[PDB]
C-alpha cells in the first residue's frame, strides 16, 4: 500500500495564501511568506510571483 | 492707537472659534476689532468647510473597528460546535428552531458561529434571544487565525451551510469545497456536516 | 462646609479599586504563570445570572420590566430632585422620595450584581457604560443617607440607562424588525446623550468653578438647560442662555463637536423611520 | 568573469582581491 | 448647614469603603443566590 | 503569454544584444516546472537565487533554520 504524498507532484498556484492547502503536515500561517512555506521548499508548488525578483 | 482692545484669554478664543467653526453661535464672546472681524470673515468659509468635512470623518474613523473579534472561551464540562457557511437569518433561525427544541435531552451544547460578514439588527436580536446558548465571531474560514479564534481544535464538530438558491450551483458548491479544504487543512481530525447541491 | 468630594470620592475610589483588583489579579496570574464531564459551580451560576438577565423565564422577564420601570422612576426622581439646592439635608425618616430612591438604587445593586456574575470578560465589562453609571451613582446616595447631607452630584448619569431600554425590548422579543430595532436605537441614544448633557451642564453651572470659589456659578434651571443644549446642538444658536462657567464651557466645546454630529446625523433618521408606513 | 554563490557582495569582492604570494 | 459636624475617622473609613463594601456584598448575596437556587434545581431534578 | 512575446520581436527597436528582456511569465514558468520533472526542488533553488534575502537565525532546530 503506496499513499499519494509519496508521488512527486508540483502545483502551479496563482494565488500565494492556498499554498497552505497543498500539505497537512505542517504549521500553516498566513503572514508566513510563500518562500518559507514547507511545500515550496520542498518543490511542490510555484507561483509567478516569486518570479518577480 | 490700540484703543479697541478686548480683554480675551487664549481659551476663550479657543472656545469662541469652537463655536463659530461649528456654526453654533452665541454672542457671548465675539471679535469686535476690524482686523478679528476680517479674520472671522476669512476664518468663516475655511474652518466652516474644515469642520463640515472633517468632524464626520473622524467620528467615523475613530468609531469603525472589529465588533466580535474576540476569541471563544471553552468551558470545562461543556462542549460546542463551529457553524460555518451560508449563515442569515432564515438559516440560522431554522437551525435554532430545530437544535435547541425541548423535544433533545437537556443537551448542553453550545453553538459558535464563525461568519465573515457582520449581522444585521435582526441577526444580532436573533442572537440576543439565545444569549447563553449561541455565539458569533466575526473571520473567514479560509482564514486560519479566525478558525483558531473559535477553538475549532476543541469543538465537536463544524457544520456547514450552503445557499440552495444560489444562480449557479456550480460555485456555490466550489466555495463549499474550499470551506471544506480550509477547515480540514486547519484540523484533519475534526468532524464535517456539509450540505452539497 | 462644602462636602462634594465625599460623594464624588466614594464612587471614584469604587471604579479604582474595582480597575486595580482586576489588574493585580490579572497581574497575578501573568506572574503565577513566568514563574510557574460535569460542569462547575461558577459555570452554573453564570448560566443562572446569564438566563435572568436575558429574560429568558418568567422572573428574568419580570426582572428586565422591572428595570426598565425603576430606571425610568429614577429618571424621574432624579427630574424632580433637580429643583432642589445643589447641597442640602435630609432626614431619611420623613421623605418618601428618598426611601423611594433607596430600594431603587438597591436593586440596581443587585442586578449590577447579577449583570457582573454573567459576565464573560470581568475587565470590560468594568469598563460597561451601565457599570460607571452604577458605580456614579449608588455610593453617593448610600453615603448621603449616613451624612444626613445630599449633594446634586452625577445623578443625571441616571439617564444614561436608557440607552439600555433597547435591549431590554429585544430580549422581551418585542423588538424584531430592523427598521423598529434603528429607530428605538437612535431615539434612546438620542435622548440619553441630551439629557445626560443637559444635567452635566446644569450641575457645572449651578455649581460653579471649584477653583474660584464657587464664585461663578449660573442660576440655570434643568429646563433652562435642557433648551440651551436644544439650542446648541442643532446649531441654532440664541444667547439668551449659555454656560459661563469654565467646566461648563469645556463640556459645551465637547459637545459641540459629538452632539452636533449625532444630530445631524440622527433627526433626519429618526423623522424617516417615524414618517414611512404603507 | 565568474558567477559565485555568496551571501553578500562583500565576500565574493575577496575572489578579485585574493594574492597568490599572500597566500601561499 | 445643621448636618455639618467634625468628620471622625470612622466616618473616613466609611466614606472611603461603602462603595466597594456594599459592591462586594452585592456579589456575595448574588453568589449564595445562585448557588441556592442550582442547588435546589439539582435536587428537584435528580429526586424524580 | 509566448505568443504575445513574439509581437515585440518585430518591433524594429526591440533589439536583444541592446538589453532588451521579455521575461515571459508562461515560458519561465513552464521551463521550471519541467526542469523540476528532471530534478524535483530545483525550481525553489533556482528562485531563490534570484531573491535578496538577509541572513536569519532560529534558535530553536528546526528545518526552517537549516
Ligand atoms: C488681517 C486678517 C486676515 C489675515 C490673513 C488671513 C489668511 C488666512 C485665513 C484663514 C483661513 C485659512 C484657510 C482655512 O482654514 O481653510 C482651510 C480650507 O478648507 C478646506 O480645505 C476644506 C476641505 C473640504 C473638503 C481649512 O483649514
Ligand atoms: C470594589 C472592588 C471590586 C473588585 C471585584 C473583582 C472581582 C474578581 C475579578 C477577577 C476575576 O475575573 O475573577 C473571576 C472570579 O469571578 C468571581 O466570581 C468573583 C467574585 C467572587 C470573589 C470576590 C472577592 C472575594 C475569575
Ligand atoms: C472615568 C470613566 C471612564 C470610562 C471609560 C470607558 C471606556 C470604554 C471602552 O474603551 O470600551 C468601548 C465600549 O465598551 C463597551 O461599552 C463594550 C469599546 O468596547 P470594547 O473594547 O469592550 O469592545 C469589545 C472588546 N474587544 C475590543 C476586546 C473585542
Ligand atoms: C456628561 C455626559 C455627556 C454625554 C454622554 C453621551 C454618551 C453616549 C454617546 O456618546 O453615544 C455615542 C453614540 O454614537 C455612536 O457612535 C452610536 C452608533 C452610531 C451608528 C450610526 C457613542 O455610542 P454609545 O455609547 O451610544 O454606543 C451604544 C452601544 N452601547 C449600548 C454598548 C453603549
Ligand atoms: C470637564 C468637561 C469635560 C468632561 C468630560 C466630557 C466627556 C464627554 C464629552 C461629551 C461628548 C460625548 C460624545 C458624544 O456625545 O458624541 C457622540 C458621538 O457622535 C456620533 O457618534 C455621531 C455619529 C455620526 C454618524 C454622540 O452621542
Ligand atoms: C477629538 C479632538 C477633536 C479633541 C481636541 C481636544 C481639544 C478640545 C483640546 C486640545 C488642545 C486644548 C487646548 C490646549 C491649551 C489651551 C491653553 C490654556 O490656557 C487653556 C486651555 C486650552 C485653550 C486647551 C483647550 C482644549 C483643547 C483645544
Ligand atoms: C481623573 C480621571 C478623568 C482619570 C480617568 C482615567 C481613565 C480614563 C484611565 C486611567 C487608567 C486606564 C486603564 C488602564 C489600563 C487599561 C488596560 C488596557 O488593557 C485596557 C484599558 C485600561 C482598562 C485603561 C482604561 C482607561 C483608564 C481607566
Ligand atoms: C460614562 C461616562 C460618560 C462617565 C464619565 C464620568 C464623568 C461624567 C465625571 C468624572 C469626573 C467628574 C467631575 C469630577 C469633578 C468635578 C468637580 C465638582 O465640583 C463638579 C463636578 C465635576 C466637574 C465632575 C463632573 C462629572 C465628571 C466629569
Ligand atoms: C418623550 C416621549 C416620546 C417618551 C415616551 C416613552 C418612550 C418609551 C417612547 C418613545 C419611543 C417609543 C417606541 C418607538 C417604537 C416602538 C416600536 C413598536 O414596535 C413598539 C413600541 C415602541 C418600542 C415605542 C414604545 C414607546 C416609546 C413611545
Ligand atoms: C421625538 C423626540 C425627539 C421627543 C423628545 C421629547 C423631549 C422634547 C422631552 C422628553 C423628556 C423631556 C424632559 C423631561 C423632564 C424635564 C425636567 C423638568 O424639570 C422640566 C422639563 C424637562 C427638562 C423635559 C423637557 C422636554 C423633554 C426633553
Ligand atoms: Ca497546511
Ligand atoms: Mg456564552
Amino acid at each position: 500500500i503506496t499513499t499519494g504524498v509519496n508521488i512527486p507532484i508540483i502545483t502551479e498556484l496563482v494565488n500565494d495564501t492556498n499554498v497552505q492547502f497543498l500539505d497537512q503536515d505542517d504549521d500553516d500561517d498566513p503572514d508566513t511568506e510563500l518562500y518559507l512555506t514547507q511545500p515550496f521548499a520542498c518543490g511542490t508548488a510555484f507561483a509567478v510571483s516569486v518570479l518577480d525578483s | 492707537n490700540f484703543q479697541n482692545n478686548q480683554a480675551l484669554t487664549y481659551w476663550e478664543c479657543v472656545y469662541l472659534l469652537m463655536v463659530t467653526m461649528s456654526t453654533v453661535g452665541y454672542g457671548d464672546v465675539y471679535a469686535k476689532t476690524t482686523l478679528g472681524r476680517l479674520f472671522m470673515v476669512f476664518f468663516i468659509l475655511g474652518g466652516l468647510a474644515m469642520f463640515a468635512s472633517y468632524v464626520p470623518e473622524i467620528i467615523e474613523l475613530i468609531g469603525n473597528r472589529k465588533k466580535y473579534g474576540g476569541s471563544y472561551s471553552a468551558v470545562s464540562g461543556r462542549k460546542h460546535i463551529v457553524v460555518c457557511g451560508h449563515i442569515t437569518l432564515e438559516s440560522v433561525s431554522n437551525f435554532l428552531k430545530d437544535f435547541l427544541h425541548k423535544d433533545r435531552d437537556d443537551v448542553n451544547v453550545e453553538i459558535v458561529f464563525l461568519h465573515n460578514i457582520s449581522p444585521n439588527l435582526e441577526l444580532e436580536a436573533l442572537f440576543k434571544r439565545h444569549f447563553t446558548q449561541v455565539e458569533f465571531y466575526q473571520g473567514s474560514v479560509l482564514n486560519p487565525h479566525d478558525l483558531a479564534r473559535v477553538k475549532i481544535e476543541s469543538a465537536d464538530a463544524c457544520l456547514i451551510l450552503a445557499n440552495k438558491y444560489c444562480a449557479d450551483p456550480d460555485a456555490e458548491d466550489a466555495s463549499n469545497i474550499m470551506r471544506v479544504i480550509s477547515i480540514k487543512n486547519y484540523h484533519p481530525k475534526i468532524r464535517i456536516i456539509t450540505q452539497m447541491l | 462646609q462644602r462636602m462634594w468630594w465625599a460623594f464624588l470620592a466614594s464612587s471614584m475610589v469604587t471604579f479604582f479599586g474595582g480597575l486595580f483588583i482586576i489588574l493585580l489579579w490579572r497581574t497575578l496570574k501573568y506572574l503565577w504563570t513566568v514563574c510557574c464531564a460535569e460542569v462547575g459551580w461558577m459555570t452554573s451560576v453564570k448560566d443562572w445570572a446569564g438566563v435572568m438577565i436575558s429574560a429568558q423565564t418568567l422572573t428574568g422577564r419580570v426582572l428586565v420590566v422591572l428595570v426598565f420601570a425603576l430606571s425610568i422612576g429614577a429618571l424621574v426622581i432624579y427630574f424632580i430632585d433637580s429643583s432642589n439646592p445643589i447641597e442640602s439635608c435630609q432626614n431619611f425618616y420623613k421623605d418618601f422620595t428618598l426611601q423611594i430612591d433607596m430600594a431603587f438604587n438597591v436593586f440596581f445593586l443587585l442586578y449590577f450584581g447579577l449583570r457582573f456574575i454573567a459576565a464573560n470578560d470581568k475587565l470590560w465589562f468594568w469598563l460597561e457604560v451601565n457599570s460607571v453609571v452604577d458605580f456614579f451613582t449608588v455610593p453617593p446616595v448610600f453615603v448621603s443617607v449616613y451624612l444626613n447631607r445630599s449633594w446634586l452630584g452625577l445623578r443625571f448619569l441616571r439617564a444614561l440607562r436608557l440607552i439600555q431600554f433597547s435591549e431590554i425590548l429585544q430580549f422581551l422579543n418585542i423588538l424584531k424588525t430592523s427598521n423598529s430595532i434603528k429607530l428605538v436605537n437612535l431615539l434612546s441614544i438620542f435622548i440619553s446623550t441630551w439629557l445626560t448633557a443637559a444635567g452635566f451642564i446644569h450641575l457645572v453651572e449651578n455649581s460653579g468653578d471649584p477653583w474660584e470659589n464657587f464664585q461663578n456659578n449660573q442660576a440655570l434651571t434643568y429646563w433652562e438647560c435642557v433648551y440651551l443644549l436644544m439650542v446648541t446642538m442643532s446649531t441654532v444658536g440664541y444667547g439668551d442662555v449659555y454656560a459661563k462657567t469654565t467646566l461648563g464651557r469645556l463640556f459645551m466645546v465637547f459637545f459641540i463637536l459629538g452632539g452636533l454630529a449625532m444630530f445631524a446625523s440622527y433627526v433626519p433618521e429618526i423623522i424617516e423611520l417615524i414618517g414611512n408606513r404603507k | 568573469l565568474g558567477f559565485f554563490i555568496a551571501s553578500d557582495a562583500k565576500e565574493v569582492k575577496r575572489a578579485f582581491f585574493y594574492c597568490k604570494a599572500c597566500h601561499d | 448647614r445643621h448636618c455639618a459636624r467634625p468628620l471622625s475617622p470612622r466616618d473616613l473609613a466609611m466614606i472611603y469603603l461603602l462603595g466597594p463594601a456594599s459592591f462586594l456584598a452585592s456579589l456575595v448575596a448574588c453568589l449564595a443566590l445562585g448557588s441556592a437556587l442550582t442547588a435546589c434545581r439539582a435536587r428537584r431534578r435528580r429526586r424524580q | 503569454q509566448y505568443h504575445n512575446k513574439a509581437h515585440l520581436l518585430n518591433i524594429p527597436s526591440w533589439n536583444w544584444k541592446e538589453g532588451d528582456d521579455a521575461i515571459c511569465l508562461a515560458e519561465l514558468k513552464l521551463g521550471f516546472i519541467a526542469q523540476s520533472c528532471l530534478a524535483q526542488g530545483l525550481s525553489t533553488m533556482l528562485a531563490n537565487l534570484f531573491s535578496m534575502r538577509s541572513f536569519i537565525k532560529i534558535e530553536e532546530d528546526t528545518w526552517q533554520k537549516y
